[PDB]
């Protein structure tokens, strides 16, 4: 969130982390900010992406 | 170094200068700023004066407590004069003195 | 890499040798200035007295004296050894002649420089013997005082180059030699130096004759000999960190062709002899402290010094903005 | 594999800062696993944080404790007692803590598994942020001193407590 | 880059090696005294001086005024404190 | 000129300290094919990898 | 897989520290040797996180923690010496007449 | 530039003041001509001066400590809850301070680096109550413990002193290191650090199936260390021999400040962040495990110090239950509660400073107190009845919203805990009236009379004590108020 990077330009998840941060500065339900703060979360973790990539590593050795 | 002194709450009165300088804040200094002033740098020599008397020290002692009291002094004059300029206290008298010059 | 153990032989083994003549330059001078000869029988002109001596040694029988940290006892030795071999990675001997390049160096050279003490403490407390302890203590105490202000005198040249890696700090040197406006720093360098390698007038664990035993005392044969050894190489490094630091490493003394003929390497070379021409001097020359007048001269005079240098440096440079 | 190497000794050096009979042993082996950890600090691309580990916990906090742990001359009399009777309770409690708090990561940072195929040549270069590269050490310095610079001060506060404590605890003037 | 970490692993290895050989090669023919507790409590306030030097020495050229005044003042405490384990004695070794 | 014994062993630690300099120079220069360069920061180690593809696909 | 392996290694070293207070019931020592050693492992989380995140904050934070481990570690130091000089002995038994 | 710091005008003349502080008492004390002079009440009445020069510039500068809200906003945040937490820590230490001369100068206990470690203290929990991000809170909360250490072992030669600063500084660092580690799982879990952008993150999903363990375990760590700090069973055992073993000024100053400051913390950590119904679940737990072990414990107890610590162990469990109910009244209620325990705990210690200045130790050192001084065996009557919570004394209000936040949130056990738990704390507060009123022993204590300082202070808080349900109305608007600009 602070957007100093490690290597002295901005963040990698700092634009996402600004997003939802102006979607939650005005939308009364954080429900509306769900997908930005679930794309935040994504920049970080990377979650969603390595399990993608897991389901296609899964299916390799299925069919091997 | 990015700066801003916009404050949370708004002031109340009219701003006669939003930012002002330290040598226009000290020139704002009122009469009242002055008793203010003097009146705890002379509580502070007092208390130094008399707390210092067992030890034998009432002399320096005297001295620091000044010090402490000239310090906290200035800080409070300057806190009323430049909140005044900015127009967080009431501050008829830099009004005045502003629609005029 | 296969050709890196080449490369990091080619610096260990001369370092060695250096280290053994060392020891006959010193002997040489300190006789020459007492009006005698010093080692010239064995090997024309003594040249073979350290090869001699290290075979004297290796054929030398060890004690290991029957304490209770029998490990500890010969691992204090390779520790300080090893401590004064590493530092070495770092020191650029001319431009792209050296053997890491790292961008911490100074960092690191500090980090080693901690480093160095453990293996005093070590052999004072493995040893068995309350007068080993005793010195090593004092000894590790003297160390640690004076590093602050080594710390502090590398902050100043920090901020005169703007960069940790050494070959930057020579090149930020050629315009003017770093100990020319800063030559006070350096003479605060180099006696910090003679305090942080325990040489004369600091030269505690030599003080037998003044009922101060030193932390090797119990020490024989290799084990010995590494404690010497690694002694003597931090003080050929400490008078390649003066060359590095203050006299501008490889470069020519001035910059005209006549200069720029010979390499960069002889430069460096000869400013390091200088330096320890100067160790052995005043080693020569004076008298030594007593261990609560050196500790006295390192809290109350050169850490005061080297802040005050610092603060000085720092505001100069930032007023008239000449920062790196 | 590099990081099994470092992680065992990392994890046998502080197993013996824990279980060895001798307190000098124990700041000894601790200082090994500060090495072990500026190592993996290596790994990490943070060499200013590498070196600083060894000035800091290795030149001057273990030195602290070792000068205060040899002039105490402990005997193992005073400090001795056998931990046969607690493998239960640290069975549990280590358990509990392994089940739950290495495998924390696991569900919000899910592993990718490595391929048999080279995912190598799907890294993305940009070198406009390789114009002009930052040290870990000026990284650091640029925020410290404006930015966040009342917690440095703060810190300052910190220190000049622990100088003030330590005289007035222990001094005796000679 | 870490790159050039390398080399001195190698050299430590062989060092290590080398310390070995020259050791192992002969075997083939209840007084606490408070001031060096003090001394270490002065040595790692001072150490961590120096930690903090590193980063605004480099970091001079871009922090400008606000940065030297921030160090200044940090310098300034810990100056104090200096000031204060002066007066009480405890610089002293006699 | 007696003092010129003394001499000696100084000028051959000098000799040894341009042989460390040297041979690991040499060394270097003879595997890498050019000698080290210094300052090798991010930039240049993405040229030399780039550079391994544009030579030897080419 | 390398965020789990420096995960665990701060993690194996905050558990030795755990272990350590429960294995040292005669030797309070030890027992600041293993508050250390928890302290270092929280450190040790903080630059992970930094390097992962890709944010400075963990190592600013790291720094500062540093200097308060400095701090923590020099006063534990000197209630040691004080107690010891009190009692001659570091053994538990002779701290433990505060109860009830 | 210079304006800008107006927000930290209080915060600066503090600290300088302070340093002035140190330098006049190492320069003179040091000194021969001066043949050595104690300093520790010269330096005393100067801190307590410049304690109260700080309140004023603090409480009249109200809003200008909100100017330049943006620059500051990465290190702190100052509004009208600060504002007023503040105010009452500057008003405990000044009480503090000025109970401490007869200690000063009849034990000769000399140090003036006392009061500086007292001040610098202070100065750090000032810093905690402003804490808008967890490494800042970390950092004040560290300055306020290393000041606590060093002061709990300023009797160096003493057994009890060199005890409690040893259980102290082991127990305090291991509650700090697991604190540190719950912040570093929620930082590598959300990305921050500030209070602000963790609200943003954890609002609206609390456990929502998907619930970030690290997240869920850095506020359960952070809890733990909150929960040491507020000596809440069970993470409490420090307390009870830390405040015996400690100097009394040491134990009088630890019984209210940090309190004060961790609750200011806890408030904007938690109330103002979400995790949710797990945590006020965990602040419920720890107050009904408070309430019944400090109400046994303290019946337990034969010695006037370890009574009054597991008496104020038993209170925080009842501020807590205001804490877990997570509603404005229960906000306000715990407010009301932190000032009315602490100005009862500065009339306990003022009586018990002075008494100790004849070495009292026991419950039954009081015997005969009615007829050796009368009034104040009914001072300290009054100040029993109070903790008591007999009505119509300020100590009731704790009662009254115990179960009055029982009734209404259904909870029928702690209802029931109340009960039990306030009829044995009256027994053991009116054991005390007992032994200066009822008993004849055959030894009696003839004990000195406390000095100015202490009468005074005693004067005003008994009146408050007595006359506070009279005219409620300033402190129930002031912590509506605060309660309030917790979230507006
Ligand atoms: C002063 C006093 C003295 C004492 C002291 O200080 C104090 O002295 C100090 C001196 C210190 C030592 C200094 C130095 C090191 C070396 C370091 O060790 C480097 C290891 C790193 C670098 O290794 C490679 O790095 C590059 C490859 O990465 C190589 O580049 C190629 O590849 C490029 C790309 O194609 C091409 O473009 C190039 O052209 C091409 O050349 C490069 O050559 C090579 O070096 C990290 O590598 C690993 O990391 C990988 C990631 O985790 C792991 O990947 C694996 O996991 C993945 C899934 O996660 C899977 O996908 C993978 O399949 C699967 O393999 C894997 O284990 C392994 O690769 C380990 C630490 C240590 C010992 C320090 C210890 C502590 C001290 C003793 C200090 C001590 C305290
Ligand atoms: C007691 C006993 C007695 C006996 C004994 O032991 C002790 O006594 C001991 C005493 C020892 C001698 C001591 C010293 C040397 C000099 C060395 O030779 C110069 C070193 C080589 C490289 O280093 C230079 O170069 C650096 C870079 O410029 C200089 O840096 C500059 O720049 C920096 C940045 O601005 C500034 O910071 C610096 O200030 C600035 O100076 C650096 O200073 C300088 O040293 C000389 O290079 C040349 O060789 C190249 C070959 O490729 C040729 O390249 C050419 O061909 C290429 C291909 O076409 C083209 O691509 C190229 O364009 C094109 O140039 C070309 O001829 C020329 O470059 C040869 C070894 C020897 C004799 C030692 C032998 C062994 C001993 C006799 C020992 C003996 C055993
Ligand atoms: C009086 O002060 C003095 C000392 O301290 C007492 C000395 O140790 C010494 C001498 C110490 C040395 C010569 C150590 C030199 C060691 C080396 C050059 C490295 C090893 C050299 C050798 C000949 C050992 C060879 C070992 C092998 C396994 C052979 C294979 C290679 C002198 C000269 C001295 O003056
Ligand atoms: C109804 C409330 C709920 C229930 C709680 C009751 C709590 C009390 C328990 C009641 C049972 C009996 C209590 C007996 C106490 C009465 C005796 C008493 O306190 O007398 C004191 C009197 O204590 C006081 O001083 C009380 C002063 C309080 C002032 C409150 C009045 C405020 C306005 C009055 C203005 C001044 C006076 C105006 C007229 C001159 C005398 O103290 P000594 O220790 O004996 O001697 C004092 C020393 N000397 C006489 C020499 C000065
Ligand atoms: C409100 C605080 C105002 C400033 C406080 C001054 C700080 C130091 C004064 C402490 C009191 C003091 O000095 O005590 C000495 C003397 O006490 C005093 O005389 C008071 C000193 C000054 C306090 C009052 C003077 C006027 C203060 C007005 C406000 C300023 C010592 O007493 P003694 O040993 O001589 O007792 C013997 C005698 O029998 C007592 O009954
Ligand atoms: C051993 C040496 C001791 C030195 C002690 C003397 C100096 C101590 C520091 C005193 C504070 C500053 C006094 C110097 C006055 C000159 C300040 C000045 O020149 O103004 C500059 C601004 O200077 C400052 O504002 C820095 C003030 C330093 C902070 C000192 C702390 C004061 C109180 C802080 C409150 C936080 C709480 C404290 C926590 C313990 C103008 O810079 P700029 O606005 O043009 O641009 C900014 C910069 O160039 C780009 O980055
Ligand atoms: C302790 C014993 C209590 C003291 C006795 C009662 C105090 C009465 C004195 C005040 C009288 C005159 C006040 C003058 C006044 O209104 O000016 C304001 C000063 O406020 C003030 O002087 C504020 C005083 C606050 C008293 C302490 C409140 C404690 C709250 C309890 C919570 C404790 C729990 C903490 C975790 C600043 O003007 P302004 O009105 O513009 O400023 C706030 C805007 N927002
Ligand atoms: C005698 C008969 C009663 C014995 C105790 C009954 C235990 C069961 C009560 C129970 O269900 O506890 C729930 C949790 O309360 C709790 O707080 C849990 C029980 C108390 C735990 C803390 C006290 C432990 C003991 C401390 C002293 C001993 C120390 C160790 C020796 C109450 O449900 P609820 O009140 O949440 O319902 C809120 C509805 N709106
Ligand atoms: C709200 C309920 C109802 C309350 C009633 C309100 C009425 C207002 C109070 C009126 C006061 C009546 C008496 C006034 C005349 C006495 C003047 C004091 C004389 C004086 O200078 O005292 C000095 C000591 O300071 C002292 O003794 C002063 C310090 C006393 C401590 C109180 C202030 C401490 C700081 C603030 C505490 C706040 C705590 C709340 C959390 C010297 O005395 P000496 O010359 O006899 O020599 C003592 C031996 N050294
Ligand atoms: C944080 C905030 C904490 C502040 C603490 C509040 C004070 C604690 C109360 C303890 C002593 C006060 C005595 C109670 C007053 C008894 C009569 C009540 C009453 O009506 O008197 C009014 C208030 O007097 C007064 O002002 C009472 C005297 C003050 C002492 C004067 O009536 P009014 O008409 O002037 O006021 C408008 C409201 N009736
Ligand atoms: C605030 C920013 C920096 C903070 C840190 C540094 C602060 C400065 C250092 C302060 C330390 C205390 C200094 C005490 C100096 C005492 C001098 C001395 O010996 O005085 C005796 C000396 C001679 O008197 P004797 O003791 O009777 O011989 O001076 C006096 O006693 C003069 C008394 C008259 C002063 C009244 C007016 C005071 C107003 C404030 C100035």
């Amino acid at each position: 969130a602070s957007g100093w990077g490690i290597t002295g330009n901005k963040g990698r998840c700092y634009d996402f982390w600004m997003d939802f941060s102006e979607c939650m500065s005005h939308c009364r339900e954080p429900k509306d900010c769900t997908l930005l703060r679930e794309d935040y979360l994504e920049c970080l973790h990377h979650s969603k992406e390595f399990q993608r990539r897991n389901r296609i590593y899964k299916e390799e050795q299925r069919k091997l | 170094m990015n700066t801003d002194i916009t404050a949370l709450e708004k002031a109340q009165y009219p701003v006669v200068d939003r930012n002002p300088a330290f040598t226009k804040v000290v020139g704002n200094f009122s009469t009242l700023d002055y008793l203010r002033f003097s009146t705890i740098t002379g509580i502070s020599v007092t208390v130094g004066y008399l707390s210092g008397i067992k030890p034998g020290i009432k002399g320096p002692s005297m001295v620091t407590g000044g010090l402490i009291g000239l310090m906290g002094g200035f800080m409070y004059a300057y806190q009323n004069s430049a909140g005044r300029l900015m127009g967080f206290f009431p501050n008829d008298g830099e009004v005045a003195s502003y629609q005029k010059r | 890499y296969i050709a890196v153990p080449a490369e990091i032989l080619g610096i260990i083994l001369p370092l060695l040798l250096g280290v053994a003549f060392l020891v006959l330059a010193e002997r040489k001078v300190m006789a020459f200035v007492q009006r005698r000869k010093g080692p010239d029988v064995v090997g024309s002109f003594g040249l073979l007295q350290p090869l001699a001596d290290g075979l004297k040694l290796i054929l030398k029988e060890p004690i290991s004296p029957s304490s209770a940290n029998f490990f500890l006892f010969r691992m204090a030795p390779v520790a300080t050894f090893m401590l004064s071999l590493v530092a070495w990675a770092v020191v650029p001997f001319d431009y792209g002649m050296v053997l890491s390049d790292l961008n911490i160096g100074l960092l690191y050279l500090f980090a080693i420089s901690s480093l160095g003490v453990y293996g005093i403490i070590i052999a004072g407390r493995s040893s068995n013997s309350k007068y080993a302890f005793l010195g090593a203590l004092r000894s590790a105490a003297q160390m640690v005082s004076y590093e602050v202000s080594i710390g502090l005198i590398l902050i100043t040249v920090l901020i005169c180059v703007g960069s940790c890696n050494l070959s930057e700090i020579v090149m930020a040197q050629k315009q003017i030699w770093f100990g020319i406006p800063l030559f006070p720093v350096l003479v605060m360098f180099f006696i910090s130096c003679l305090a942080e390698t325990n040489r004369a007038p600091f030269d505690l664990p030599e003080a037998e004759a003044e009922l101060v035993a030193g932390y090797n005392v119990e020490y024989s044969s290799m084990g010995f000999a590494l404690f010497f050894l690694g002694e003597y190489a931090n003080m050929i490094l400490m008078s390649g960190l003066c060359t590095l630091f203050f006299l501008g490493g490889w470069l020519p003394i001035l910059d005209l062709p006549i200069f720029k003929k010979i390499p960069g390497s002889i430069w460096f070379s000869i400013k390091v002899l200088f330096f320890l021409f100067l160790y052995i001097w005043v080693r020569a020359a004076f008298p030594r402290y007593r261990y609560d007048q050196l500790m006295g001269l390192g809290w109350k005079v050169f850490l005061p010094l080297s802040l005050a240098w610092v603060v000085s440096v720092s505001g100069l440079l930032v007023t008239f903005q000449w920062l790196p | 594999m590099i990081l099994s190497v470092l992680s065992s000794l990392a994890l046998v050096s502080g197993l013996m800062v824990v279980r060895a009979k001798n307190p000098v042993h124990s700041v000894l082996f601790f200082i090994l696993v500060f090495c072990d950890t500026s190592g993996l600090l290596l790994l990490l691309g943070l060499d200013f944080f590498a070196m600083i580990f060894l000035v800091v916990y290795i030149g001057a906090i273990a030195v602290l404790f070792l000068f205060v742990v040899m002039m105490f001359h402990i005997q193992i009399a005073e400090i001795h007692e056998e931990v046969l009777r607690y493998l239960p309770v640290s069975g549990i409690i280590g358990l509990i803590f392994w089940w739950e708090m290495f495998f924390i990561l696991d569900n919000e940072s899910i592993p990718l598994l490595p391929t048999q195929r080279n995912t190598t040549s799907l890294r993305y270069t940009v070198y406009a942020g390789k114009v002009r590269s930052w040290t870990n050490l000026e990284t650091l310095g640029n925020l410290l001193y404006t930015y966040y610079f009342v917690w440095f001060l703060v810190s300052s506060l910190i220190l000049l407590v622990a100088m003030i404590g330590a005289i007035v605890l222990t001094m005796h003037r000679t | 880059m870490m790159l050039e970490f390398a080399p001195i692993f190698i050299y430590l290895v062989i060092s290590l090696l080398v310390s070995l050989i020259l050791l192992g090669v002969p075997f083939l023919f209840s007084r606490f005294d408070i001031r060096f507790y003090l001394v270490s409590i002065l040595f790692l306030i001072f150490d961590l001086e120096v930690t903090f030097f590193f980063p605004w020495a480099v970091s001079l050229n871009k922090i400008d005024l606000f940065g030297f005044w921030s160090m200044m003042a940090f310098l300034f405490i810990l100056t104090i404190g200096f000031l204060y384990e002066w007066k009480r004695g405890a610089l002293d070794w006699e | 000129l007696v003092w010129l014994e003394a001499m000696l062993p100084l000028g051959i630690i000098g000799g040894m300290l341009c042989i460390m300099g040297n041979s690991q120079y040499y060394i270097h220069k003879a595997y890498h094919g050019r000698p080290k360069h210094i300052g090798h920061d991010e930039w240049d180690v993405a040229m030399e990898r780039r550079d391994k593809k544009v030579v030897e696909k080419a | 897989m390398d965020l789990i392996k420096y995960f665990t290694f701060s993690m194996i070293i905050f558990i030795l520290g755990i272990w350590g207070i429960l294995l040292n019931r005669r030797n309070i020592l030890i027992m600041l040797m293993s508050i250390e050693l928890m302290l270092l492992a929280v450190n040790l989380n903080f630059l992970v996180f930094s390097v992962s995140l890709d944010d400075m904050m963990g190592q600013v934070f790291a720094l500062l923690v540093l200097t308060v481990a400095a701090a923590e570690s020099a006063i534990g130091l000197a209630i040691f010496v004080i107690t010891f000089r009190v009692r001659g002995t570091i053994a538990v038994e002779f701290i433990n007449s505060i109860q009830g | 530039m210079f304006n800008l710091f107006l927000a930290v005008f209080p915060e600066i003349f503090i600290i300088n003041a302070t340093f002035i502080l140190l330098i006049h008492g190492v320069v003179f004390s040091t000194s021969k001509k001066y043949d050595y002079p104690p300093l520790a009440s010269n330096v005393g009445w100067l801190g307590l001066l410049s304690v109260l020069i700080t309140l004023l510039l603090l409480a009249a500068g109200a809003p200008l400590l909100t100017i330049a809200h943006l620059f500051w906003n990465n290190l702190f945040r100052r509004d009208n809850f600060t504002y007023f937490c503040q105010i009452f820590l500057l008003l405990s230490t000044a009480g503090t301070i000025s109970m401490c001369f007869d200690f000063f100068d009849q034990e000769r206990f000399d140090a003036f680096e006392f009061i500086v470690l007292i001040l610098l203290s202070t100065c750090g929990m000032l810093f905690m109550i402003s804490a808008y991000d967890l490494i800042a809170m970390y950092l004040a909360i560290e300055l306020q413990s290393l000041c606590f250490y060093v002061i709990a072992a300023s009797k160096r030669k003493s057994e009890f002193s060199t005890e409690a600063g040893l259980k102290y500084l082991i127990l305090g660092a291991f509650s700090s290191g697991i604190l540190l580690f719950g912040c570093s799982m929620i930082y590598g879990s959300t990305g921050a650090t500030h209070f602000d952008q963790l609200a943003k993150i954890l609002t609206g999903y609390e456990i929502t199936g998907a619930r970030s363990s690290g997240i869920f375990m850095g506020i359960l760590f952070i809890a733990v260390g909150f929960l040491f700090k507020i000596t809440a069973v069970p993470f409490h055992m420090w307390a009870p021999d830390i405040y015996e073993g400690s100097p009394t000024p040491v134990t009088a100053f630890l019984s209210i400040a940090p309190k004060i400051s961790i609750f200011a913390n806890i408030l904007r950590v938690f109330i103002y962040g979400s995790y949710g119904a797990t945590l006020q679940q965990i602040f419920f737990f720890c107050s009904i495990a408070s309430m019944i072990l400090g109400a046994l414990a303290a019946m337990a107890q034969t010695k006037v110090k370890r009574l009054l610590a597991y008496s104020s162990i038993g209170h925080v469990g009842y501020i807590c239950i205001g804490f877990s109910c997570g509603t404005i009244e229960g906000i306000q209620s715990l407010l009301i509660g932190i000032f009315i325990y602490a100005l009862m705990t500065m009339d306990a210690f003022a009586i018990v400073l002075a008494l100790r200045q004849t070495r009292v130790k026991y419950i039954a050192d009081l015997g005969a107190l009615a007829k050796t001084n009368p009034i104040l065996a009914i001072t300290f009557s009054i100040t029993m009845f109070s903790y008591a919570g007999i009505p119509p004394l300020a100590g009731f209000c704790s009662k009254f919203y115990l179960f009055f936040a029982a009734l209404g949130c259904g909870a029928y056990f702690l209802a029931l805990v109340g009960v039990v738990t306030s009829v044995i704390g009256c027994f053991y507060y009116i054991r005390l009236v007992k032994r200066m009123f009822f008993d004849t022993p055959r030894t009696w204590i003839l004990y000195e009379p406390m000095d100015r300082n202490k009468s005074l202070l005693l004067a005003m808080t008994s009146f408050f004590i007595t006359l506070f349900l009279l005219y409620p109305s300033p402190l129930f608007s002031v912590t509506h108020q605060m309660a309030l600009s917790l979230y507006l």
